[PDB]
């Protein structure tokens, strides 16, 4: 066939793999930070829920 | 880190209730029912301030 059309798909196969480069380069960036700072939607450890405090009034007033 | 505050023995000396176990038992039915008024208000400052040195008067 013409030239033009390994020439258009190769810039089209590299462009897609620019990106595929670029997103797992930023991904080790993103998962380091989420391990540190843990403010993210993953990586959150589990941590036992509010609801299970039994708030009623106590035995000993004080508690 | 810093000083708990303790209130001061001076008004902490109080007219103790000077009767034995008995005599309380026997009249506390009589007791409970009729002063009962300033033991709620006590009873209910001791649940929900949870510090005793706020209802001590």
């Amino acid at each position: 066939d013409g030239p033009e059309k390994n020439y258009e798909k190769t810039m089209a196969i590299l462009q897609i793999e620019a990106e595929k480069a670029e997103l797992r380069l930023k991904e080790l960036e993103v998962r380091r930070l989420m391990r540190a700072r843990g403010d993210g939607p993953w990586y959150q450890y589990p941590t036992i829920d509010k609801a299970l405090i039994d708030h009623s009034p106590k035995t000993t007033p004080d508690n | 880190p810093g000083i708990v505050e303790l209130p001061t023995l001076e008004d902490l000396k109080v007219q103790e209730v000077k009767v034995s176990s008995s005599v309380l038992k026997a009249a506390a039915h009589h007791y409970g029912a009729q002063c009962d008024k300033p033991n709620k208000e006590f009873m209910l400052c001791r649940w929900e301030e949870k510090d005793p040195r706020r209802c001590l008067e």
